[PDB]
């Protein structure tokens, strides 16, 4: 996503958040 | 066949009661701010509206400090502001102020809307009037505030089926099948509903 | 400016009966017409009577017709107040605002201000001004008068102000401050902005806009600066505020959107630059006085017209009532 | 039976014993029971993997389409099944789940690496 959206989301859910990755992998052993 | 007169009578009575002693919404749109519950009902509010409930205001209460009950004014929902870049608001054409409330507020009010800077003709009855996410738009920087400036593949199998059908019919037709969302609009989830269609407690 | 109004036209001159009727209506939980209220307002001729009228008004406001409380009635009430005491009761009503439902966005306010001026009372005047500001007003030329009053108040009021008061002052400065014609207006606007900026920084952004005709958007100092620059293209207090700022819960602002507490030195520099520019190019109370002395060509014809219209409306209402009676 | 305007739904249904779940995909009333009556039975689904690793699913697509046209909603499992088939798009929830799984796997791998 664009960063603005992320910021907005953060603002919305101030107290209730989780740190996250960008995209996932493209394999899984 | 026997007639159930008594039942009918009861129903009638109930209807009458509903008509008459129905709660003028001063009572049932009240909020105890410290405990975050409600008179009449007794049930709590959801967590994601606690802060909002506390530190922002009703629409009708806001209106209450204006002449003509602010009949020709703009007004906004805080949530909308938070969410969108675009100007998002109603303008009023009417107020239905519930008189029973000391310091007048709570009731109903409505006019024209515009979600993301796109107006509509005709005035609906407006939703979320007793919520606390509201802010009033001043006449200074009113016009400053209001400033504004297709086809997709079928899913794997359906398309294949269509192709097969075509083949059966006779024509080869290398032009692939596709569906168009030019007709199918996507009015967002935060887009407001209509108070005409909803029922009150 | 009283004798233009005092042709009120005659009605019944018995109040007790009217009161009784009102009570009956309320007893039944039935609505009341505006006409009756107007009549009641007209009738009054004592402080007890005034009190009674106030109560009646309040009752009306808490009834099926909260609306229909016509401007004319309000005007009449104001006039009555002026005739008797004025400066306690009208003010109280204004303060209550929503309860007595008076909302006199008109020349009435101006008249009140004038009256206040005539018999000193400064705090009351200030309060009135604040109330007016809170209501969406300031198309008329009373704005200048309001500004003058504010300035006068300031000339006395020179301490730490405090939360609400500062905000109020800012509001007063701002909305009447739409005087494109002269630099005084601009200065006033700047001052207002500065006050608002101070409020924002000390306490919070919500503290500014909560109840006022003011806009949530964060840049107030910036706005002020811009305004100042505009003047240059075509203050001490502000400087002081800036200095103070420089000297040593929910979040409406974003993570990307930069915090204004961490833009201060730059802002200060900008301000300094602006000041320098002004100096290169090239008291407030005096200016205001001068303005007052000039201008002020009145709105009397319009007022007269309005009065006439009101009278016509009243007549129409009376006719309607008569018709209803006939039908009955 | 008369219900308060309960919509139509294409839904699964347990036709199995204990420990053998077997499913019946079925066009029915929203407010009907699970194994109670229905409007028209559609393609039976088996969740337990049969001889040589097949998890077979019936579908009368021809009648499913008709039902959809007539205005019958889809439960999430049904939607997922459809997506799998290729009849509908992959239900985004499924995709998200997959992503999550991938992430978990990656994490596990990382942990293993650290250990070694």
């Amino acid at each position: 996503p664009p960063e603005r959206e992320l910021s907005r989301l953060r603002r919305l859910y101030q107290g209730h958040l989780q740190e996250e990755s960008g995209p996932p992998p493209e394999s899984m052993p | 066949v026997r007639p159930r007169l008594i039942a009918e009578l009861a129903r009638r009575v109930r209807a009458l009661r509903e008509q008459l002693n129905r709660p003028r919404d001063s009572q049932l749109y009240a909020v105890d701010y410290e405990t975050l519950t409600r008179p009449f009902s007794g049930r709590r509010l959801p967590v994601r509206a606690w802060a909002d409930v506390r530190r922002e205001s009703r629409l009708l209460q806001l209106l209450g400090r204006l002449p003509l009950f602010g009949l020709g004014r703009l007004v906004t929902r805080k949530s909308w502001l938070w969410q969108h870049d675009e100007p998002c608001y109603w303008r009023l054409t009417r107020v239905r102020p519930d008189y029973t409330a000391q310091n007048l507020d709570h009731g109903k009010a409505w006019g024209i809307l515009t979600f993301k800077g796109k107006t509509e003709s005709e005035a609906r009855e407006i939703e979320h009037v007793m919520y606390h996410d509201w802010r009033l738009v001043p006449k200074h920087e009113e016009e400053a505030f209001t400033a504004f400036t297709a086809s997709v593949p079928y899913p794997p199998l359906l398309r294949a089926m269509i192709i097969a059908e075509r083949q059966k019919n006779g024509d080869t037709s290398t032009e692939e099948p596709m569906l168009n969302v030019q007709r199918i609009r996507m009015e967002p989830w935060d887009y407001p509903a209509k108070q005409e269609d909803k029922g009150r407690a | 400016d009283s004798h233009k109004w005092e042709a009120r036209e005659k009605e019944h001159y018995c109040l007790a009966d009217l009161a009784s009727l009102m009570d009956k209506t309320f007893e039944r939980k039935l609505p009341v017409s505006s006409l009756t209220i107007s009549r009641l307002i007209d009738n009054i001729s004592s402080r007890e009577e005034i009190d009674h009228a106030e109560y009646y008004l309040y009752k009306f406001r808490h009834s099926p017709n909260c609306w229909y409380l016509r401007n004319w009635t309000i005007h009449t009430w104001i006039r009555q107040c002026l005739k008797y005491d004025a400066q306690d009761k009208a003010l109280y009503t204004l303060v209550n605002k929503v309860q007595y439902g008076i909302f006199p966005d008109n020349f009435t306010f101006n008249l009140l201000m004038d009256s206040f001026i005539k018999k000193e009372n400064y705090k009351d005047a200030l309060s009135v001004v604040f109330e007016v500001m809170m209501q969406e007003a300031f198309e008329v030329p009373s704005t200048q008068l309001l500004s003058l009053y504010v300035l006068f108040h300031c000339l006395a009021k020179k301490t730490d102000f405090s939360w609400e008061e500062e905000r109020n002052f800012g509001a007063s400065l701002l909305l009447p401050g739409l005087k494109q014609k002269n630099s005084v207006g601009f200065s006033s606007q700047l001052y207002g902005y500065a006050l608002l900026g101070k409020v924002e920084l000390q306490q919070g952004l919500r503290a500014v806009y909560h109840n006022m005709p003011l806009i949530w958007k964060p840049g107030y100092l910036d706005r002020a600066l811009q305004v100042m620059e505009k003047v240059a293209a075509s203050e001490a207090l502000d400087v002081l505020g800036a200095v103070l700022k420089a000297l040593t819960k929910l979040v409406e602002q974003l993570d990307i959107e930069e915090t204004e507490q961490s833009k201060l030195p730059q802002y200060l520099e900008r301000f300094k630059a602006l000041h320098s520019k002004l100096q290169a190019l090239g008291l407030t109370t005096q200016l205001v006085k001068e303005k007052l002395s000039t201008c002020e060509a009145e709105d009397i014809a319009t007022y007269e017209q309005n009065l006439q219209q009101w009278h016509l409306d009243l007549v129409q209402l009376i006719q309607r009532e008569q018709q209803q009676r006939e039908q009955a | 039976k008369a219900y308060r305007g309960g919509h139509l739904t294409i839904r699964l249904a347990l036709g199995g014993c204990t420990n053998r779940p077997f499913y019946r995909i079925v066009a029915a009333h929203n407010k009907c029971p699970r194994d109670g009556r229905f409007v028209e039975q559609l393609g039976s689904y088996d969740p337990l993997p049969n001889s040589h690793g097949e998890k077979l699913v019936a579908l009368n697509l021809d009648r499913i389409r008709h039902w959809i046209g007539c205005g019958a909603h889809l439960s999430k499992p049904m939607e997922k099944l459809l997506g799998l088939a290729g009849f509908f798009p992959l239900h985004p929830m499924m995709i998200t789940n997959a992503e999550r799984l991938r992430r978990k796997r990656a994490r596990e791998v990382l942990l293993a690496s650290q250990k070694t």
